[PDB]
C-alpha cells in the first residue's frame, strides 16, 4: 500500500494506490483506500484494513455528533486527538496507520498516526509498504508553496513511485484535494495506468458444458 | 534521540535533535521533541513516542486544571505529576522525560525522570540514546550561572556531538529558552552545527 | 400547604433551605470558638465547658491539625466537626501526593467548602451541624477562613462562632480598628485569650478551660502548634487581668 | 449521594389517569405553537421564536433541529427538555443504526427510538416525563416523506399536517380546511405561514418565525464532491430572507 | 417540634436537635448502672447486672477489647457487641501492623467517628448503647465515656445507666481521694463499689449481680464475677 | 479415545459405544455405559475429556427433562440437537471449554423417522445416516459406505455394526472392551443385552 | 429521605388486590375495543382506533395490530408506548427461541414469557405496571390456531373469542350468543365487525376507524399467512358484510 | 490447527447482466477425514444471499445470527433487507468480535430490489469489505479460484452463460484442493427468480 | 401533602415549583451584574458588597476564571456558585484534553445548561440557586455572552443584566441599543468598554461607586482576567472627567 499527504499553499492533498493484498495475492485490484472522516477531513490508511475502516468510521461518527453538539465545523485536531487516544488505549492491537488531512476554520492540516497512538505533523508524509519509494519523490521535489496543480502532480507521482516499485502496491491513483476556500474534491481513480491487456482468447463456454444433477426454483417471496 | 535541559543565570534552556527512527528508517527528520505542558513548563521526551505523547497530554490536562483552581503551578509540581504517571505505570511505559521550568520565586529548574519513574533535580540533564556520548563532554564543560549565549553554545556543541555519533539522532537542533522575558524558540541547522 | 422544612434539599417558596437554617441553630448552640489573623500567622482559640471536676484537665483537645500547617476549630456538633476534619485530612494528603507541595489554604478552604455544600444537595444526607474556623500559613501568607453549614466560606481578619459570637465579633472589630497595620502572633495569642474570656459571659453558669493554637512563620516556622505551658499561662493572666 | 429514588414517580390513580403524563401535556398546551405540513415533494415544519428579551440574540437558539441529513424536529413545551432530547436522538441515530447498517435510520425508526426514551421517563425510577411534544419530519428512500408527532407518554402518530401547543385546536381546524393530497412544497410552506400568523401576537417575519423543510437533496450543502451516490442533505432551514421573500406572496 | 422531625437521623428539628439521636440516648438512661474510675496506676469498672427472672442469668456488661483495654455498656447490648468488636479489631490492627498498643485516646476517636456515620445518613440508626472504656497505655491509666451521639469524653470517673447521678455525685466528691489510690488495686475497686451503691434505690448488690473489671500498670484487663467479687460486698 | 458409532436405519437409530474406561496405565472398568437418555425417544452417546464428558451429558439431560415437564411435551430430535449444538458452540469460547463429542439418536414421532446427529466439541453439527467421533470413522466408514442402505431393517443395521466392530477389534491398537448397543425407535429406547454373543 | 415520595406500586389492599393492577385495568377499559375470534380455518383480529382526525395518516399508521412473528400477532388495548416496549421484547424472545431450537416458538411459550415480564412489575421493583392488555392470535403445529389474552397483572387465559378495551361485557355477550365451534373464518370476520359496530361509542363504524387482520392457512399454499388489511381492504369488507 | 482449514470448503460469487451467481462445494471435513457431503455454505434472507467458508461451527452460528437480525429488521423496517445494507450488517457484526473473531470468510450476493443493481461483496474474518464488481472468492481453494475467475470471467454475461462460468470456475478450483469438493451448488439470481442447480462432480 | 412542590415532578398546571423556587434563590445576595460586548472584548461588571468589617474583601467575589479564555459571573448563593465554578472548570479542561481545542463559551454554557436540565428531571438532585453568565472572545464567534438558569435554559446576548434590579439595567441597555442600531459597543479598547458598562450601570441604578463597590472581568482574544481595585479606580476617575 502507498499513501501520501502533501501540503500546498492554500490546502492539503492526499493520495493512495488501489491494490489490496492478502499475502502474495491481490484480493482487490481497485479498492478505495481514501476515507472520509467528515466532509473536509479525509483519511488514508495502511495496515489492517478492517481496523482502518473501523477506526475511521467510529471517529467519523463521533466527529459528526461533536459537530452537531457544538454547532461548529469539525476540526482536524479533534479527529487526531480522538483517533490517537483510541489507538493508544488498545496498545497497537488496532492495526491502524493513518495519514489524516483536512481543512477547517483554523486552517489546513496534515498528520500521521501510528497503531500505538503517536502522531506526527508535516508538510509531506507517506505510509505503507510503498513509504520509501513515495518518499524518494517527496524528498526530491517537495518545496515551500506549491500550487494545487503542482501538489496533485507530486502526490500522484509519489503513489506512482510505489505502484511501479513496491510489490505491495499497484493499479490506480486516488486523490482528494481539500482547499481552504472550497468543497473537498475526491477524485477517485484520478490515474489508471494499469489497464489489463486484452486476452488472447475467449473462455465463454458452450451452454450445457456443465453436468447438472438436479434443478429447482428457490423461494424468495412470502 | 538526544535531549537536554540546562539551567543558567536568567533561567532554563531545553534542547533536542529532531530525528525519529524505526530501525534504520528515519520516520521523521523534523520532529518537535520539545513539548509544552504550561506557559513556562516544558519537557523533553525520549522513549516510546506513543507513551510520551500520552503522558505529556495527560500532564498538560492536569496542569490546566491546577491553574484554573490554584493559579500557576511550580515546576516541581509538574515534575511530580509526570512522575506519578511514570512510576505508577512503570510496567507499561517506556518514557524517559526531562522537565524544565521557569518560576519567579524559583527561577530555572530541571528535573529528570528516567525509565523507572524516579525523580532527580539537577543543574542540567541529558538523556536519550545520544546522551551516552556526551557524558564526558557535558561534565567537563557545564558551569553554573552561564549567560543565555553561553548556554545556547553549550547545548549546541553538546547536541552536535551526540548527533555526530548517535545514528538515532540528527536533523535540526531545537531549543526553547525559558526566562522572565518570555518564551523563545530557537532552531539550528546541520550546516551551522556540523562546523563546530 | 407547607412542610418545606422536613427534607434536606428542598427550596422553600422564598428559595431557602430550612434544614441548613436548622443546622445553624445547632452551631449557635455550641461553645464559642474564634480565630484571629496576625501579620505572619493565625491563632485559634476555643471555650471548653467544664461540665464537672471529673473531666481530666487539658485532655479533651478540641482544636485539630490538618497536614502539618493547618489548624481547624469548630462549634456545634463535635462529631460532625471531626468528620469534616477526617475529610480535610484525606483531601490534603491526596493534594500533597499528586502535587508534592502542601495544600495552599485557599485550595484547602474550597475542598471543605465543596464537601459541606455536597451535604445540602440531597435528602439522603443531613447538613453539617458545625461552623469551622480554620487556616494556616502557605507559600504566600497567612489565611483565615470560616465555613457555615450551607458551605458558604470567606477569608476573615478575625472570626467567631457559637453561643458567644456577638461579644467575640464586637471585640474582634475593635482590634481591626485599633491596629490597622497588623497585630503580631504574640499579641494575637493574648488578644485571643481575652476575647474567649469575654465571650464566656453567656455561658456564665459553668466553669471553662481555654485552648489556643497558632501557626506563624516567625514563631512556629509555618507549622501549626498548640499553645502550651508558659505562653498559655501568660495568656490566661492577661485575660484575667483585663477582665476587670 | 446515590439516587435512592428507584421507584416510579408516575403511577396510576383510581380512575386510570397517569397524572404526570397528563401534567406534562398541560405544559405542552402552554407551549408556543408549532406545526408540520406534508406535501407530495417535501415536508415543512414551523414555529414562532418567542425570544425572552430583545437583548437576546434569537439566532443562537434554534427550535428547529437537524437530527440526520434527512430528518428534522421541532417541539412545543419545555425547551431545555427538547434540547436534551435532540442530543439523545442524534446519538441514537448513530449507535442504534448508523454504526450497524452504515446508513441513517428511516424516519419512523428514529421516531420510535425517541418515543422509547420518552416512554422510559414515564416508568423508570426517580424521573419525570419530558414536558414536550415533538414533530419530526423526514425522508427516506423506502418510505418517502413523513411527519410524526411524539407526546410525553411516548406515543407517536403519523400526520398529513398538524399543530401542537398554544393555539393548536384552531390551527388544526385551519389545516383540515386547506390540506389536500396534491400540494407542492411551496404551497405547504405558504399554508404553514398563514397558519402561523393566526397564533403570533407581535412582529411576524424571517426573524421571529423559524421554518425548515425536508425537500430535495442539496448537493451544495454536502461539503465534498466526487461520490455521485451522495447528493447531500434533504433537510434545510430556511433563512430569514427566504421567509420574508414569501410574506410578500402572503 | 418532635412530631414531624423525629422520623429518621437525617432531619434536624427547628431548634437544631437530632431526635433519633436523643431517643437512642434515651435507651442508655434505662440501662442498668455502671461506674468507671481510675487512679494513676489502675482503672476500674463496676457494673450492676440485670437478670430477667429469678430463673434467668444476669446479663454481662463488661467486654474485654485487648490486653490493655476493655469497656462496659448500658443500653442495647447487641450494639455493644458491634462496637466492642470493632474496637477489638482496631486494637488488633495496631499490634499486627505497627507492633503498637492502641492508645486509649485513639480508641475514643475511632468510636466517635464510627458512631457519627450513623447520625448523618439515610436508612441508618444511631447506636443505642453508652460505653465506658478503661485502658492502660503508654501514657498511663485512662477512662473514657462514649455516648451514641458520638461524643467521647476522657474523665477521672463517671457513671451511666439508670440513677447513675448518685455515683456521679459520689465520685465528684471523692475525686481528690480516689485519684490517689496508686498501687492498691483492692482499694480502688472498693471505692468503685461504694460509688455504685449511690445508685441502688432498688435493692442490694450480690454475688451473681456484681461485675467488676480492672486494668493497670502490671495488670492485664481482667474481669471478676461470682465468688470472685465476694470480697467486695 | 473411545468408540462412538451411530447408524440410522429404516425405523430406528442404533448407537454403539465402547465399554472401557482407562486412566493412563490401567483399564479401571469394562462395562461403562457412555450414554444418557435425554427424553423417551432421544438418546445421546459421548466421548472426550474425562470429567467433562458425563458433566456435559448430565447437564444436557437436566435441561431437556426440565423442558419436558414445563411444556408437557417432548422436543423433536432436531430441536434437541440444536439446543446441544448451541451449548457446545458457547463452550468453545468460554474460559474452560467442554471437550466432548456427541451423537444424538432420536425417533421423531411427529415425522415418524429416525434421525442421527453428529456434533463435535466445537458445535459442528451434521445430520447423517451414519457417523462416529475420533478415529472410529477411519476404520468403519469404508464398510458403511459399502453396505449401507437407507431401507435396512434394524436387524441388518446390527449385522453391519457387528462388522464395523470386528474391523475395529482387528486394526485398532487399543482394547476398548466391546460396545454397548442401544436402539431408538417408535417405542422408545432399548438395550441389546447381547452383543457379546449376538 | 426518599421514602416519603414512594407510592408503593407493589402492595396489596386489605381486600388482597393489587391497586396498580386494578387502576391500570381501569385505564384499559377506556381504550379502543379489540376483538379476536378463532375458527377452524383461521383467526380474526379486529380493532377500533380511538380518536382520529381527517389529517391522521391512516396509510402509515399502527396503534392496535402488531406482528410478533410470521405466525403470531397481537391486538393492543391501553398505552401504546407501553405496548411497544413489550412487543419489542416479545419479538426478541421469538427469535431467541428460533435460534436455540431451529423451530418457531410455540404460541403459549411466547405468551407465558410476556405475561411473566408483566407479573414482575407487580411483585418487585417498585415501578408502575404496564398499562396494556393483549390479545394474541397465533398458530403452531401443536395446538393449531390459538387465541390468548393477557392483562397488566400478567395473568393470561385462552379463548375461542374475546374482547379487550372498552365495552368488553357487551362485546363478550354478543360473541357468546353468535359464536359457534364450527364457524369458518369468513363468518368470524362478519361476527367481529358486527360486534364492534353494535358496541362502539362512535356514531357509526367507518373504515378509517378500524385496524384489521387475519391469520389464515393462506387459501392456496399448504402453510400459514398473516394479512394486515390495508385501509382500502377494510372499506371493502365493511361493505361485503353490509355495514357499508 | 488453523481454524480456517479444519473443515474445508469454498464460495465464489459473480456478477453478470441483471443477475448475480453464488456457488459453493458441499464438503465438510475433519481435516483429512471427509465427514459430510451435504454441507451447504450458502444461505438467504429474503432476496439476499450469504455464502460462508471457514470453521463450520461459525458458519452455522453466523447464519443463525443473521437469520435472527434480518427477521427483527423486517419486523421494524416493514421491508426486506437489501444487499448493500446487509453487507454493512455483516461487517459490523464481525468487527464486534474483533479480538475473539469468528473464523469465516463471508460472501454477499444479490440484486437491489429498488435500483435493480447486481451486488456482490466479500470480507475477511474481522469484516473488511471487498467491494469489487466482478467476482468474490473465499475458502481453502481461493488461490485457485482467483486463478479460474481471472481467466474465465468476462463482464455482462447472460444468466445462462454466467452459470457455465461460475460452475467451471468452482469445479476446477475445487479439484485442485484436497479440502474442497464432494458436491457443488450454484445459484443464478435474477430480480424475479432464483434457480438452484446441483453439479455432478468427482467424489474423491 | 403538596409533594409536587418538594421534588421536580409536574404540578397539575404543568409547572416545576422547585425550579421556580430555585430562581428566587438567585437573588439572595442582592448583587446585580451586567455584561456587554465590545468590538473585540467582552465585559462583565458585578456589584461588590462587603457588609462585615471582619471579612477579607479580597476573597469576596462572584467572578470566576473558568479557563484561559472563559470567565463566569454568578448571581446566587456562594456555595452553589462555587459548585458550578468547579464543574465548569473541570468540563473546560476535559473538553480541551478530549478534542484538542479550547471549549467555546457557548458550548460550556450548553453543557452546564444540560447539567441543570437534569436536576429539573431527576428527583434526587436539587436545582442550583444560581444564574451563570459566561463570557469570552470566542475564536469563531468573537465576543460572547451566554447565560444559563436553574431551568436549563440558555441563550446568547448582545448584553445582559442579572439580579434584583435586573430590569432597570435591562431597559437602560435596550434603550441604548434601540438608538445605536448595532449589536455591540463600538469601542476599540476594553478600557472604554468597561467605562460604558459602569456608566450605564450608574445611570440605570442611580448610584455612584467607589473602586470597592465593583468587581470587573474582561475577556479579550486568548485571555480572560479581572481588574484590581486600582485598575477599577483608574476607570472611575476616567468616567468622572468630561461627564
Amino acid at each position: 500500500t502507498t499513501i501520501v499527504g502533501v501540503k500546498f499553499n492554500n490546502g492539503v492533498v492526499i493520495a493512495a494506490d488501489t491494490r489490496s493484498t492478502q499475502g502474495p495475492i491481490v484480493a482487490d485490484k481497485n479498492c478505495a483506500k481514501l476515507h472520509r472522516i467528515s466532509p473536509k477531513i479525509w483519511c488514508a490508511g495502511a495496515g489492517t484494513a478492517a481496523d482502518t475502516e473501523a477506526v475511521t468510521q467510529l471517529i467519523g461518527s463521533n466527529i459528526e455528533l461533536h459537530s452537531l453538539y457544538t454547532s461548529r465545523e469539525p476540526r482536524v485536531v479533534s479527529a487526531l486527538q480522538m483517533l490517537k487516544q483510541h489507538l493508544f488505549k488498545y496498545q497497537g492491537h488496532i492495526g491502524a496507520y493513518l495519514i489524516v488531512a483536512g481543512v477547517d476554520p483554523t486552517g489546513s492540516h496534515l498528520f500521521s498516526i501510528h497503531a500505538h497512538g503517536s502522531t506526527d505533523v508535516g508538510y509531506y508524509l507517506s505510509l505503507g509498504s510503498g513509504s520509501l519509494a513515495a518518499m524518494a519523490v517527496l524528498e526530491s521535489h517537495w518545496k515551500q508553496d506549491l500550487t494545487k496543480e503542482e501538489a496533485i502532480k507530486l502526490a500522484s507521482d509519489a503513489i506512482q513511485a510505489g505502484i511501479w516499485n513496491d510489490l505491495g502496491s499497484g493499479s490506480n491513483v486516488d486523490v482528494c484535494v481539500m482547499e481552504i476556500g472550497k468543497d473537498a474534491e475526491y477524485l477517485r481513480n484520478y490515474l489508471t495506468p494499469n489497464v489489463r491487456e486484452e486476452k488472447q482468447k475467449s473462455y465463454k463456454f458452450p451452454r450445457g458444458t456443465t453436468a447438472v444433477l438436479k434443478e429447482s426454483i428457490v423461494n424468495i417471496c412470502d | 534521540t538526544s535531549i537536554m535541559a540546562v539551567t543558567f543565570k536568567d533561567g532554563v534552556i531545553l534542547g533536542a535533535d529532531s530525528r525519529t527512527t524505526t530501525g534504520a528508517y528515519i520516520a521523521n527528520r523534523v520532529t518537535d521533541k520539545l513539548t509544552r505542558v504550561h506557559d513556562k513548563i516544558w519537557c523533553c521526551r525520549s522513549g516510546s513516542a506513543a507513551d510520551t505523547q500520552a503522558i505529556a497530554d495527560i500532564v498538560q490536562y492536569h496542569l490546566e486544571l491546577y491553574t484554573s483552581q490554584y493559579g500557576t503551578p511550580s515546576t516541581e509540581t509538574a515534575a511530580s505529576v509526570f512522575k506519578e504517571l511514570c512510576y505508577e505505570n512503570k510496567d507499561n511505559l517506556t518514557a524517559g522525560i526531562i522537565v524544565a521550568g521557569y518560576d519567579d520565586k524559583n527561577k530555572g529548574e530541571v528535573y529528570t525522570i528516567p525509565l523507572g519513574g524516579s525523580v532527580h533535580k539537577l543543574p542540567y540533564a541529558i538523556a536519550g540514546s545520544g546522551s551516552t556520548f556526551i557524558y564526558g563532554y557535558c561534565d567537563k564543560n557545564f558551569r553554573e550561572n552561564m549567560s543565555k549565549e553561553e548556554t545556547v553554545d553549550f547545548i549546541k556543541h553538546s547536541l552536535s556531538q551526540a548527533i555526530k555519533w548517535d545514528g538515532s539522532s540528527g536533523g535540526v537542533i531545537r531549543m526553547v529558552v525559558l526566562t522572565a522575558a518570555g518564551v523563545e524558540r530557537l532552531i539550528f541547522y546541520p550546516d551551522e552545527y556540523e562546523q563546530l | 400547604g407547607t412542610g418545606y422544612d422536613l427534607s434536606n434539599s428542598v427550596f422553600s417558596p422564598d428559595g431557602r433551605n430550612f434544614q441548613v437554617e436548622y443546622a445553624v441553630k445547632a452551631v449557635e448552640n455550641g461553645t464559642t470558638s474564634i480565630g484571629i489573623k496576625c501579620n505572619d500567622g493565625v491563632v485559634f482559640a476555643v471555650e471548653k465547658l467544664i461540665t464537672s471536676k471529673l473531666l481530666v484537665p487539658q485532655k479533651n483537645v478540641k482544636i485539630q491539625v490538618v497536614d502539618r500547617h493547618i489548624g481547624c476549630v469548630y462549634s456545634g456538633l463535635i462529631p460532625d466537626g471531626r468528620h469534616l476534619v477526617n475529610r480535610g485530612r484525606e483531601e490534603a494528603a491526596s493534594f500533597k501526593k499528586l502535587y508534592k507541595t502542601p495544600i495552599p489554604i485557599p485550595a484547602f478552604a474550597d475542598r471543605l467548602g465543596q464537601y459541606v455544600q455536597a451535604h445540602t444537595l440531597y435528602n439522603s444526607v443531613r447538613p453539617f451541624g458545625v461552623s469551622t474556623i480554620f487556616g494556616g500559613v502557605d507559600k504566600n501568607g497567612a489565611h483565615l477562613y470560616m465555613l457555615e453549614p450551607s458551605g458558604s466560606y470567606w477569608g476573615y481578619k478575625g472570626a467567631a462562632t457559637g453561643k458567644g459570637r456577638q461579644s467575640a465579633k464586637a471585640e474582634l472589630e475593635k482590634l481591626v480598628d485599633h491596629h490597622p497595620e497588623g497585630l503580631s502572633a504574640r499579641e494575637a495569642v493574648k488578644q485571643a485569650a481575652k476575647i474567649i474570656y469575654l465571650a464566656h459571659e453567656d455561658n456564665k453558669e459553668k466553669d471553662f478551660e481555654l485552648e489556643i493554637s497558632w501557626c506563624s512563620l516567625s514563631e512556629t516556622n509555618g507549622l501549626h502548634k498548640f499553645v502550651k505551658g508558659d505562653l498559655l499561662q501568660e495568656a490566661i493572666d492577661f485575660a484575667q487581668k483585663e477582665i476587670n | 449521594m446515590t439516587d435512592r429514588y428507584s421507584f416510579s414517580l408516575t403511577t396510576f390513580s383510581p380512575s386510570g389517569k397517569l397524572g404526570q403524563i397528563d401534567y406534562a401535556l398541560t405544559a405542552v398546551k402552554q407551549g408556543v405553537t408549532s406545526l408540520g405540513i406534508k406535501a407530495t415533494n417535501g415536508v415543512v415544519i414551523a414555529t414562532e421564536k418567542k425570544s425572552s428579551s430583545p437583548l437576546a440574540m434569537s439566532e443562537t437558539l434554534s427550535k428547529v433541529s437537524l437530527l440526520t441529513p434527512d430528518i428534522g424536529a421541532v417541539y412545543s413545551g419545555m425547551g431545555p427538555d427538547y434540547r436534551v432530547l435532540v442530543d439523545k436522538s442524534r446519538k441514537v441515530a448513530h449507535t442504534s443504526y448508523k454504526r450497524i447498517y452504515g446508513e441513517y435510520p428511516p424516519t419512523k425508526l428514529l421516531v420510535s427510538e425517541v418515543a422509547k426514551i420518552m416512554q422510559e421517563a414515564t416508568q423508570s425510577g426517580g424521573v419525570r416525563p419530558f414536558g414536550v411534544s415533538l414533530l419530526i419530519a423526514g425522508h427516506d428512500e423506502f418510505n418517502g416523506f413523513s411527519l410524526y408527532q411524539v407526546d410525553p407518554s411516548g406515543s407517536y402518530f403519523p400526520w398529513k399536517a398538524t399543530a401542537i401547543g398554544k393555539g393548536s385546536v384552531a390551527a388544526k381546524t385551519f389545516l383540515e380546511k386547506r390540506w389536500n393530497d396534491e400540494l407542492e412544497l411551496e404551497d405547504a410552506i405558504h399554508i404553514a405561514l398563514l397558519t402561523l400568523k393566526e397564533s403570533v401576537e407581535g412582529e411576524f417575519n424571517g426573524d421571529t418565525i423559524e421554518l425548515a423543510i425536508i425537500g430535495d437533496e442539496n448537493p451544495d450543502l454536502l461539503g465534498y464532491t466526487g461520490i455521485p451516490t451522495d447528493k447531500g442533505p434533504r433537510f434545510r432551514k430556511l433563512t430569514s430572507q427566504e421567509i420574508n421573500d414569501r410574506l410578500e406572496a402572503l | 417540634f418532635r412530631n414531624n422531625y423525629d422520623g429518621d437521623t437525617v432531619t434536624f428539628s427547628p431548634t437544631g436537635r437530632l431526635f433519633q439521636v436523643e431517643y437512642a440516648l434515651e435507651a442508655i438512661k434505662q440501662g442498668s448502672v455502671t461506674v468507671g474510675l481510675r487512679s494513676n496506676t489502675h482503672a476500674v469498672l463496676v457494673a450492676l447486672k440485670r437478670n430477667a427472672d429469678e430463673l434467668s442469668s444476669y446479663q454481662k456488661k463488661i467486654i474485654k477489647c485487648d490486653e490493655h483495654m476493655g469497656l462496659s455498656l448500658a443500653g442495647l447490648a447487641p450494639d455493644a457487641r458491634v462496637l466492642s468488636n470493632y474496637l477489638r479489631q482496631q486494637c488488633n490492627y495496631s499490634s499486627l501492623v505497627f507492633n503498637r498498643k492502641l492508645a486509649v485516646e485513639r480508641a475514643g476517636h475511632l468510636l466517635c467517628d464510627k458512631a457519627q456515620k450513623n447520625t448523618q445518613s439515610y436508612g441508618g440508626r444511631p447506636y443505642g448503647v453508652g460505653l465506658l472504656i478503661i485502658g492502660y497505655d503508654k501514657s498511663g491509666a485512662h477512662l473514657l465515656e462514649f455516648q451514641p451521639s458520638g461524643n467521647v469524653t476522657e474523665l477521672y470517673g463517671t457513671a451511666i445507666g439508670a440513677r447513675s447521678q448518685g455515683a456521679k455525685t459520689y465520685l465528684e466528691r471523692t475525686l481528690d481521694t480516689f485519684i490517689k489510690i496508686d498501687g492498691n488495686p483492692d482499694e480502688l475497686i472498693k471505692a468503685g463499689v461504694e460509688a455504685i451503691s449511690q445508685s441502688l434505690r432498688d435493692e442490694s448488690l450480690t454475688v451473681d449481680n456484681l461485675s467488676i473489671a480492672i486494668v493497670g500498670k502490671d495488670t492485664p484487663f481482667t474481669i471478676y464475677d461470682g465468688e470472685a467479687v465476694a470480697k467486695y460486698i | 479415545m473411545d468408540i462412538i458409532l451411530g447408524i440410522r436405519v429404516q425405523d430406528s437409530v442404533i448407537l454403539a459405544s465402547s465399554k472401557a474406561v482407562t486412566r493412563g496405565i490401567s483399564v479401571l472398568k469394562d462395562s461403562d455405559d457412555k450414554t444418557r437418555q435425554l427424553s423417551p425417544h432421544t438418546l445421546m452417546s459421548f466421548a472426550g475429556e474425562a470429567g467433562d464428558t458425563v458433566q456435559f451429558a448430565e447437564y444436557i439431560q437436566a435441561n431437556i427433562q426440565l423442558y419436558s415437564i414445563r411444556e408437557d411435551y417432548e422436543l423433536s430430535p432436531q430441536a434437541v440437537s440444536s439446543f446441544v449444538r448451541q451449548e457446545l458452540a458457547k463452550s468453545i469460547r468460554s474460559r474452560r471449554p467442554y471437550q466432548v463429542n456427541v451423537l444424538i439418536g432420536g425417533y421423531d414421532k411427529k415425522k415418524n423417522k429416525p434421525e442421527l446427529y453428529q456434533i463435535d466439541y466445537l458445535g459442528t453439527k451434521v445430520e447423517l445416516p451414519y457417523g462416529a467421533h475420533g478415529y472410529s470413522g477411519f476404520y468403519t466408514f469404508s464398510l458403511l459406505d459399502h453396505h449401507y442402505r437407507p431401507d435396512m431393517t434394524t436387524e441388518e443395521g446390527l449385522d453391519l455394526l457387528k462388522l464395523c466392530v470386528q474391523e475395529l477389534e482387528k486394526r485398532m491398537p487399543m482394547d476398548f472392551k466391546g460396545v454397548i448397543v442401544k436402539i431408538v425407535d417408535k417405542d422408545g429406547i432399548r438395550q441389546v443385552d447381547d452383543f457379546q454373543a449376538q | 429521605g426518599s421514602r416519603r415520595y414512594d407510592s408503593r406500586t407493589t402492595i396489596f389492599s386489605p381486600e388482597g388486590r393489587l391497586y396498580q393492577v386494578e387502576y391500570a385495568l381501569e385505564s384499559i377499559s377506556h381504550a379502543g375495543t379489540a376483538i379476536g375470534i378463532m375458527a377452524s380455518d383461521g383467526i380474526v383480529l379486529a380493532a377500533e382506533r380511538k380518536v382520529t382526525s381527517t389529517l391522521l395518516e391512516q396509510d402509515t399508521s399502527t396503534e392496535k395490530l402488531y406482528k410478533l412473528n410470521d405466525k403470531i400477532a397481537v391486538a393492543v388495548a391501553g398505552l401504546t408506548a407501553d405496548a411497544e416496549i413489550l412487543i419489542n421484547t416479545a419479538r426478541i424472545h421469538a427469535q431467541n427461541y428460533l435460534k436455540t431450537y431451529n423451530e418457531d416458538i410455540p404460541v403459549e411459550i411466547l405468551v407465558r414469557r410476556l405475561s411473566d415480564i408483566k407479573q414482575g412489575y407487580t411483585q418487585h421493583g417498585g415501578l408502575r405496571p404496564f398499562g396494556v392488555s393483549f390479545i394474541y392470535a397465533g398458530y403452531d403445529d401443536r395446538y393449531g390456531y390459538q387465541l390468548y389474552t393477557s392483562n397488566p397483572s400478567g395473568n393470561y387465559t385462552g379463548w375461542k373469542a374475546i374482547s379487550v378495551g372498552a365495552n368488553t361485557s357487551a362485546a363478550q355477550t354478543l360473541l357468546q350468543m353468535d359464536y359457534k365451534d364450527d364457524m369458518k373464518v369468513d363468518d368470524a370476520i362478519e361476527l367481529a365487525l358486527k360486534t364492534l359496530s353494535k358496541t362502539t361509542d362512535s356514531s357509526a363504524l367507518t373504515y378509517d376507524r378500524l385496524e384489521f387482520a387475519t391469520i389464515r392457512k393462506g387459501a392456496n399454499d399448504g402453510e400459514v399467512y398473516q394479512k394486515i388489511f390495508k385501509p382500502q381492504e377494510i372499506k371493502d369488507i365493511l361493505v361485503k358484510t353490509g355495514i357499508t | 490447527s488453523d481454524p480456517s482449514s479444519i473443515n474445508g470448503g469454498i464460495v465464489v460469487a459473480m456478477t453478470g447482466k441483471d443477475c448475480v451467481a453464488i456457488a459453493c462445494d458441499l464438503r465438510l471435513g475433519s481435516q483429512s477425514l471427509g465427514v459430510s457431503n451435504k454441507f451447504e455454505k450458502i444461505f438467504h434472507y429474503g432476496h439476499v444471499f450469504l455464502g460462508i467458508t471457514g470453521l463450520a461451527t461459525d458458519v452455522t452460528t453466523l447464519n443463525e445470527m443473521f437469520r435472527y437480525k434480518t427477521n427483527l429488521y423486517k419486523l421494524k423496517e416493514e421491508r426486506a433487507i437489501e444487499p448493500e445494507t446487509f453487507t454493512q450488517l455483516v461487517s459490523s457484526s464481525l468487527y464486534e468480535r474483533r479480538f475473539g473473531p469468528y473464523f469465516v470468510g463471508p460472501v454477499v450476493a444479490g440484486i437491489n430490489s429498488k435500483s435493480g443493481k447486481p451486488f456482490i461483496a466479500g470480507f475477511d474474518l474481522i469484516g473488511c469489505i471487498d467491494e469489487a464488481k466482478d467476482f468474490i472468492v473465499s475458502g481453502t481453494a481461493s488461490d485457485q479460484l482467483f486463478g479460474m475467475c481471472e481467466s474465465l470471467y468476462e463482464p455482462n454475461l447472460e444468466p445462462e452463460d454466467l452459470f457455465e462460468t461460475i460452475s467451471q470456475a468452482l469445479l476446477n478450483a475445487a479439484d485442485r484442493d484436497a479440502l474442497s469438493g464432494w458436491g457443488a451448488v450454484v445459484y443464478i439470481i435474477k430480480k424475479d427468480e432464483v434457480v438452484k442447480r446441483y453439479l455432478k462432480m468427482r467424489q474423491d | 401533602a403538596g409533594y409536587d412542590r418538594h421534588i421536580t415532578i409536574f404540578s397539575p398546571e404543568g409547572r416545576l415549583y422547585q425550579v421556580e423556587y430555585a430562581f428566587k434563590a438567585t437573588n439572595q445576595t442582592n448583587i446585580n451584574s451586567l455584561a456587554v460586548r465590545g468590538k473585540d472584548c467582552t465585559v462583565v461588571i458585578s456589584q461588590k458588597k462587603v457588609p462585615d468589617k471582619l471579612l477579607d474583601p479580597t476573597t469576596v467575589s462572584y467572578i470566576f476564571c473558568i479557563s484561559r479564555t472563559i470567565g463566569m459571573v454568578v448571581n446566587g448563593p456562594i456555595p452553589d456558585a462555587r459548585n458550578a465554578a468547579l464543574r465548569a472548570k473541570a468540563e473546560a479542561a476535559e473538553f480541551r484534553y478530549k478534542y484538542g481545542y479550547d471549549m467555546p463559551c457557548d458550548v460550556l454554557a450548553k453543557r452546564m445548561a444540560n447539567l441543570s436540565q437534569i436536576y429539573t428531571q431527576r428527583a434526587y438532585m436539587r436545582p442550583l440557586g444560581v444564574i451563570l453568565t459566561f463570557v469570552s472572545v470566542d475564536e469563531e464567534l468573537g465576543p460572547s455572552i451566554y447565560k444559563t438558569d436553574p431551568a436549563g435554559y440558555y441563550v446568547g446576548y448582545k448584553a445582559t443584566a442579572t439580579g434584583p434590579k435586573q430590569q432597570e439595567i435591562t431597559t437602560n441597555l435596550e434603550n441604548h441599543f434601540k438608538k445605536s442600531k448595532i449589536d455591540h459597543i463600538n469601542e476599540e479598547s476594553w478600557e472604554k468598554v468597561v467605562e460604558f458598562a459602569i456608566t450605564h450601570m450608574i445611570d440605570a441604578l442611580g448610584t455612584e461607586f467607589s473602586k470597592n463597590d465593583l468587581e470587573v472581568g474582561v475577556a479579550t482574544k486568548d485571555k480572560f482576567f479581572t481588574l484590581s481595585a486600582e485598575n477599577i479606580e483608574e476607570r472611575l476617575v476616567a468616567i468622572a472627567e468630561q461627564d
